[PDB]
């Protein structure tokens, strides 16, 4: 139960700040879980998704054992485009079917100078909580 | 000493 | 004095060859550091022996061969331009430095002075690592490399190194000239000739790595894994044969798990995809007007996957549903599993693809003229046993009753780099 008097539980307010969020807030909103192989290696449960990440769908029509590179992270409709998830139109032109980042799990991260620092920050703040519990 | 890789084509 | 310089440079080359014997991976993290300390000590006492006999370009090519720097032997071979072995060592110096054009310049100068085995071998190398702007220039450089390696063999039919540059050269012809299997046969024949004639060709980790990469491309996984294991035994500190071995092993583990489990597809969805299979998904293979590779119009029969024979099943066409797809990091073979009934799953290997091409789970895939292969792989206590249908290009695929355009096909390119 939330006890902070400066955080709101209003449904309309939460829906407003979610749907009118700025782009750097939408980056944190559009996060994806890591696979259980990367979870035990990085001690990180979830990461914000990037353009060059290999990722695997777990829900919907396109769920399976197939792994695709993200084509793009189109944060305006809160959705990503992945490499082989696509749909033929009437004329025959293929368009990318959008998948939400919460219904897709990362199998391979794109390691930058900043995303190593993000994993290390998450790992240190998880081990501080483990030490606080223990 | 030289190393050989074989990647897929781009076009 | 000059004989003392000969002894000093062959002792330094013996140190560079014996570093992995005397120090190994416990100290091969400090490989470049200890080697440059040894070359600095050799350079110092080298210089005090040079100081009596500074005038001789043989003395200075020995100094540059010990440094195999650039300015020293450049002044040396400006003093004596005829000096072919100095040109060879200088091209190897810029090859280590990354100056491929200057290496080619020095080896071309060496062959204009005097034809010999070292310059033929090293030019046949460096013409492949030369950066090109056009594909015809690349193919001309590859064919020139084949020519220089052939003349290297014709100077020495006992040189397992020269057969190794032939193996690389016919591998590059195989990956540049339309993929004729005779050329890959000749490449592996050159590797076998090297291993037959030269005992020091057995101790080269690069021959095993290149032969194992060719075997990986032609799906000889057991001999491939033997090749990467032997290369990893020959140079344990250089972790790329280990990396290739572990990625091929994890590919085989994931692939055999997915063929055994049919890609974690629930059986109701599997029966739905099997019941959604229609003869209209054959596309142009259903009207009897299929044109084969020989140009004949052959009526195809729809044959089930379980009754097929190894090799090319002539006149047969197969139709299945994708239950899983998989690709590697190296992403030349696109693999996907097909089922046509409630029997076993069959892997399909698709080569010569564009990076964005693939199939989805649930797509009806029809393959005319299937080319079976039974894979029985044993390596370090790990066993694999499956069947794979190899297709060379995606133009022979009929997916959802529709053939693909030429935009789905791109020939896999070869890369030779320092």
């Amino acid at each position: 139960m939330k006890f902070n008097p400066f955080v709101t539980s209003d449904r309309s307010k939460n829906r407003k700040r979610h749907f009118n969020a700025p782009s750097h807030i939408r980056r944190k909103i559009m996060s994806s879980p890591l696979s259980k192989e990367l979870r035990q290696k990085y001690n990180v449960r979830s990461m914000p998704i990037r353009k060059d990440d290999e990722v695997q769908v777990v829900r919907g029509h396109y769920k399976g054992q197939q792994i695709g590179k993200v084509v793009q992270v189109y944060r305006k409709k809160y959705v990503i485009y992945i490499e082989r998830v696509q749909r033929e139109k009437a004329n025959g032109t293929t368009v990318h079917v959008g998948i939400h980042p919460s219904k897709v799990v990362i199998t391979r991260l794109k390691l930058d100078k900043d995303r190593k620092k993000i994993l290390e920050r998450k790992a240190k703040s998880r081990q501080v909580g483990k030490e606080k519990g223990k | 000493r030289e190393i050989v890789h074989i990647q897929a084509g781009q076009c | 004095i000059l004989q003392k310089l000969q002894e000093l440079v062959d002792q330094l080359y013996s140190f560079r060859d014996c570093y992995f014997e005397t120090h190994s991976v416990e100290d091969a993290g400090r490989k470049q550091q200890d080697v440059q300390k040894e070359m600095e000590k050799t350079l110092q006492q080298m210089e005090e022996v040079v100081g009596s006999v500074q005038g001789k370009a043989q003395v200075l090519m020995l100094t540059g061969k010990a440094l195999n720097a650039e300015e020293l032997l450049s002044k040396a071979v400006k003093l004596e331009p005829e000096l072919v072995e100095a040109w060879n060592q200088l091209g190897e110096v810029y090859w280590k430095k990354g100056d491929v054009a200057a290496a080619h310049t020095c080896f071309s100068g060496a062959l204009t002075h005097c034809r010999n085995k070292v310059s033929l071998q090293n030019l046949s190398m460096v013409l492949r690592q030369l950066r090109t702007d056009t594909e015809d220039e690349h193919s001309h450089h590859v064919m020139d490399s084949v020519r220089q390696a052939k003349l290297a063999v014709q100077m020495d039919v006992h040189d397992g190194r020269s057969w190794y540059i032939l193996g690389n050269s016919y591998l590059s012809l195989y990956f540049s000239t339309g993929q004729n299997p005779k050329i890959s046969q000749q490449a592996l024949s050159a590797y076998a000739q090297a291993e037959k004639v030269d005992r020091k060709a057995s101790s080269n980790p690069d021959l095993h790595l290149n032969r194992a990469t060719l075997h990986k491309y032609e799906e000889s996984y057991g001999e491939a894994l033997e090749g990467f294991s032997r290369a990893a035994a020959l140079d344990p500190a250089w972790p790329e044969p280990r990396q290739r071995e572990q990625q091929l092993l994890e590919f085989l583990d994931r692939l055999t798990s997915l063929l055994e489990s049919k890609g974690k597809v629930k059986t109701k969805k599997l029966q739905s995809m099997l019941g959604s299979l229609r003869p209209a998904h054959l596309g142009p293979c259903s009207d009897g007007h299929y044109q084969s590779a020989s140009g004949q119009k052959v009526t195809l029969e729809l044959k089930p996957l379980s009754t097929l024979q190894p090799g090319v099943n002539s006149g047969a066409v197969i139709l299945g549903k994708v239950v899983f797809s998989l690709t590697t990091e190296e992403k030349v073979p696109f693999t996907f599993g097909l089922v046509d009934s409630d029997g076993p799953c069959y892997a399909v290997m698709v080569y010569n693809i564009v990076q964005s091409w693939g199939v989805l789970i649930g797509d009806s895939v029809a393959i005319p003229e299937p080319n079976l292969r039974l894979h029985r792989i044993q390596h370090k206590g790990k066993d694999y046993s499956f069947s794979s249908v190899r297709v060379e290009t995606p133009l022979l695929l009929v997916v959802n009753g529709k053939p693909q355009g030429s935009s789905s096909q791109a020939v896999a390119t070869v890369a030779s780099r320092p």
